[PDB]
């Protein structure tokens, strides 16, 4: 059992532990949100149990870390006093003060290809290949990359991550071999973090912490792709077979 | 069923989105920082077109009243992609000072000097409409299809207002290419990974390319996917994007049409 | 009648020393009892942490603390007693139930009279509560808008679990709106003007280990010998709005539990499963200067010599847990610089303690902006120990305790930087990107030092960072700075700010 997920595309954010204005990101995926990914294609209504979620293992291989952009956001300036955001006396704000000026941060340039291995993910990349509502990656304006899904079954994928899976283009010397790369496992642990989705209630959303240990690997760099466009490439080539 | 639809529009000299600062917003994507619209802002002016042609579909197709408390429906099903740039895009710094008109025993002690950042693009912009949903949720089948049809309308025609009087932004897309697929929506804002080279234009080099990933992605997945596009070119074919049409507003006739 | 009580009601998070796999919750007397067998117990919100965190060191702590150095060298003979229980490596349950046995049934916050951490009276005098949503932390208040955390208009709100009530009091017992809270009238008197929190907008420093009995040990900071001192639920009778909050030279004095500047009272449901509604308001009118520094904050001193807590900074969590790379080290919290070193006693135990933040950045007034938690990684010091030798890991501790250095210094010396070019530049908003794009790029340089794989501006094996960070800052610094460099009078600004972080 298992499959390939390829998180990519322009912009993605995976937000934990912000509960105002501001927003900020984990540098790598979070199972919550991954999580609520497969809910949302398997149509699990806001609310709905999460334990056939549970029991899923996500190892997920960073190629290119990305970069980390804040953007800007606000809500509700430049409208007349009486349509912009209501207060919860319900008694609309001034108009100078009725913008709300959110800071939400999301990686950009950043590319992990998770193998989420569980007892029932098959069928959960069969429900990501035809959705009940649109997967995104982390806030909904970020749209997926088309090879959302690499492989829809594989036997073991985590020997799949460490060879046979095309890379982004980076540094490789002469006489080199065996780019580095850094796969993510969930004593040796990195960081404890909320991850675990004990409910999606948008009126109580509660989770868990889940230990992570990012360990550097070391992958034969015949896996990274040539300078320009030849990663396109590779990971079509790669697709089909 | 999933209705997407992909635009090339460019834009002349303008700051339709800015910063806290006065810089637009940019992704640093491919490697090449490029300039963006953000998601928001587009889709606060196409919903407000919306809703003013239409005289709750905007609580449907667009998920909840800014204004108005949440009625267990805040989702809008439609998905807007933030727009940006085919290419990578230096911004471009415009000196300027106001001229205090009350002159003094001395000349051109000038009223403000300041300088405020524009840049100009040919931008990617795509969307998604979950019709399945939409139906289920708004009932009639009739005024969604209204509905639907005339949100596609508004993604075309309109353009943000920011700073467009300074610069008149206002233009029309390129190509148009609606894809009613059944499997899932996909974005073709891999087609830009690799930002393209300059000094020869990119509105045709970007529809050529966007017709190669349209190619390679139809042969690795065949689909029953329903395709048409129009484009402002007739020079140049694109096979991969489906039948093309004569003009935007029968393009989006056919799909609509395609979709029921 | 409602009633629920910390020591046996479960609101405690616990996680064993085993399996690491389905904590379960428990009371305040359990968690005390079973120390030895969990490693840790966790709350979610950072501001309860924070201050439960301050109330479990005076319970297990002060009955293990004793409140009393009397002669015989006192910070001698208390790291005596100290070393004594560390070894014994458990506290006896009996000793336990006997602190509780002295105020047991003074613990269950819905009491009649005497409810925990509350002032029971306040019902009577206070005409509009203040409502659940506006104690509750992430839930918006009479004026906030509804966009975030779930949307609350303020009617019909939905009452908070009584566990999770126990959460938010205590936070805003510690951090707490300043300004404009619900009048109460005491004798004629009507202020809805309230003072903000005492540890507001800060980030309190507490240091851990493998099981909890060790945190609760190490965590209490050394009392001076002075009055004898009692906590706010130790007080014999309510403290009254008006006169003075009086001094207290005892550790409860110095845990900042004496008295709250806020003061809450939650009304129960029948049931007592939750909080219905809940008024906040001030206890005290004027405010008093607390003695001595609280151990957990750093402190900074600024020009005209004026001594405060160093703010949280949401750009520094941007960076996951960088703050409890702390003990890697100038200033330094005194709890840390008692307990963490080897002037101390315990003899092997410093080995294994790993460091814990709690940091709520916020304005000092009602706005607020981010809280993080922040456990040191075990990766750094594991590292040390895979190869098991006195050199090439004191060379590893060495570099990563260098890497962290370079760390900080260039981000203070990129933040006057920034803070510097901008204000010269117009005659700041520079300083908020430049800090989060410093913090991005030099954690993944910082991550290559350690493990010396190759990162710009630095050789694998070199004696210390070797100019790794200054390059980070310096591209930060140039990412920001970047457009405002075109015009010659503010690119002469910018150059000669950019020069100070050439190092």
């Amino acid at each position: 059992s298992g499959f390939l997920l390829r998180l990519a595309g322009p912009m993605q954010s995976w937000g934990e532990h912000s509960m105002f204005g501001e927003r900020d990101t984990l540098p790598y995926p979070s199972r919550s949100g991954l999580i609520g990914m497969f809910a949302a294609a398997q149509g699990v209504r806001r609310g709905d149990p999460l334990d056939r979620y549970k029991e899923l293992k996500f190892t997920v291989r960073v190629d290119r870390p990305g970069v980390r952009l804040v953007d800007f956001h606000t809500i509700g300036g430049g409208l007349p006093k009486e349509r912009t955001v209501p207060t919860a006396a319900g008694e609309r704000r001034d108009p100078k003060k009725a913008t709300i000026v959110t800071s939400r941060s999301y990686l950009a340039d950043a590319v992990f290809t998770v193998a989420v291995t569980g007892p029932e993910a098959d069928t959960i990349a069969d429900a990501l290949a035809a959705p009940y509502w649109q997967p995104y990656l982390g806030r909904r304006a970020f749209v997926p990359d088309p090879l959302l899904v690499l492989r829809r079954r594989v036997a073991d994928p985590v020997r799949e991550l460490v060879e046979a899976v095309p890379l982004p283009h980076r540094r490789v010397e002469e006489d080199a071999a065996t780019v580095l790369v850094d796969l993510i496992y969930e004593t040796r642990t990195l960081t404890v973090l909320n991850d675990v989705p004990l409910s999606f209630d948008s009126k109580s959303r509660r989770y868990s912490t889940r230990q992570i240990r990012v360990v550097p690997t070391e992958v034969p760099a015949t896996l990274v792709a040539g300078p320009g466009r030849d990663y396109q490439n590779k990971l079509f080539t790669y697709v089909k077979q | 069923t999933f209705v997407d639809i992909h635009a090339i529009q460019t834009l002349p000299y303008s700051n339709i989105n800015r910063d806290d600062l006065g810089s637009p917003k940019t992704v640093v994507y491919g490697g090449k920082e490029r300039t963006r619209v953000s998601s928001q802002s587009w889709k606060r002016a196409v919903r407000h077109e919306v809703e003013a042609r239409l005289g709750n579909v905007s609580v449907n197709l667009f998920g909840r009243m800014l204004a108005e408390l949440p009625s267990t429906e805040v989702d809008g099903a439609v998905q807007f992609a933030h727009a940006f740039t085919v290419h990578g895009t230096t911004v471009e710094v415009d000196f300027f000072t106001a001229v205090d008109d009350i002159p003094k025993e001395n000349d051109h002690g000038s009223g403000h000097m300041n300088a405020g950042q524009f840049s100009a693009g040919t931008f990617y912009r795509y969307a998604n409409v979950n019709l399945d949903r939409l139906v289920e949720n708004t009932g009639d089948a009739q005024t969604a299809r209204t509905a639907v049809a005339e949100f596609l309308r508004a993604f075309l025609s309109t353009v943000p207002s920011g700073k467009q009087n300074a610069t008149a932004a206002m233009t029309l897309p390129d190509l148009v290419h609606i894809a009613v697929r059944f499997d899932r929506p996909i974005s073709f804002a891999p087609a830009f990974e690799t930002a393209l080279y300059g000094s020869d234009g990119y509105t045709l080099r970007a529809c050529q390319e966007l017709n190669n990933y349209a190619e390679r992605l139809r042969e690795v997945w065949p689909d029953d996917a329903i395709r048409g596009y129009a484009t402002v070119e007739n020079k140049t074919d694109l096979a991969a994007l489906g039948e093309r049409y004569d003009s935007y507003p029968a393009l989006i006739d056919a799909m609509v049409a395609a979709a029921f | 009648p409602p009633s629920f009580d910390v020591t046996i009601a479960p609101w405690l998070i616990a996680r064993s020393r085993d399996v690491l796999a389905a904590p379960e919750m428990l009371g305040l007397r359990d968690v005390l009892i079973r120390s030895h067998e969990l490693s840790d117990v966790e709350i979610p919100l950072p501001p309860g942490a924070a201050v439960l965190w301050r109330i479990l060191a005076l319970i297990t702590a002060r009955i293990t603390g004793l409140d009393q150095p009397p002669n015989k060298n006192p910070k001698r003979k208390w790291q005596a007693r100290r070393s004594q229980i560390l070894s014994k490596g458990r506290l006896d349950p009996e000793a336990v139930d006997a602190y509780f046995a002295d105020y047991s049934e003074r613990f269950d916050l819905f009491h009649p009279e005497r409810p925990w951490l509350q002032d029971p009276r306040l019902r009577e005098e206070c005409p509009k509560t203040s409502g659940v949503n506006k104690l509750a932390w992430g839930r918006t208040a009479g004026e906030n808008q509804v966009w975030l955390g779930g949307h609350h208009h303020d009617l019909d709100p939905h009452p908070l679990d009584s566990a999770e009530a126990v959460w938010h009091l205590l936070a805003t017992l510690g951090y707490g709106p300043s300004g404009m809270c619900t009048a109460r009238v005491v004798r004629g008197r009507s202020e809805r003007n309230v003072t903000a929190g005492p540890l507001r907008g800060t980030v309190s420093y507490h240091p851990l280990g493998r099981t909890l009995f060790e945190s609760l040990i190490l965590n209490i900071p050394y009392p001076g010998t002075g009055a004898a001192d009692l906590a706010f639920w130790e007080q014999p009778e309510l403290n009254d709005p008006l006169g003075l909050p009086e001094e207290s030279a005892g550790l409860a004095g110095i845990l900042r539990l004496d008295h709250f500047r806020h003061a809450v009272l939650l009304h129960p449901s029948p049931d007592g499963s939750h909080v219905v509604d809940a008024w906040v308001t001030w206890a005290w009118r004027e405010r008093n200067i607390s003695p001595e520094l609280d151990p957990y904050l750093i402190y900074q001193t600024s020009k005209e010599g004026r001594v405060y807590p160093r703010p949280a900074e949401a750009e520094r969590a941007i960076w996951r847990d960088l703050d409890a790379l702390l003990h890697y080290g100038n200033y330094r919290p005194t709890i840390l610089d008692n307990c963490t070193p080897l002037a101390q006693v315990p003899q092997e135990v410093l080995d294994s303690l790993r460091l814990r933040a709690f940091g709520f950045d916020q304005d000092g007034q009602a706005r607020d902006k981010q809280w993080f938690t922040a456990t040191t990684p075990a990766v750094l010091r594991w590292l040390a120990d895979r190869e098991t030798d006195d050199n090439e890991n004191a060379r590893i501790v060495r570099r990563i305790t260098l890497a962290r250095k370079a760390a900080e210094a260039l981000g203070r010396r990129l933040e006057k930087a920034c803070k510097e070019a901008w204000k010269e530049s117009n005659s700041g908003p520079w300083v908020q990107h430049g800090m989060s794009r410093y913090w991005a790029k030099a954690e993944p340089v910082f991550w290559n030092i350690v493990y010396d794989r190759p990162a710009q501006g630095y050789t694998p094996g070199m004696a210390g960072p070797g100019n790794a960070f200054n390059l980070v800052a310096l591209a930060a610094y140039d990412e920001v700075t970047g457009p405002y460099c075109e015009r010659p009078r503010v690119a002469k600004v910018v150059e000669r700010h950019r020069s100070t972080l050439f190092s």
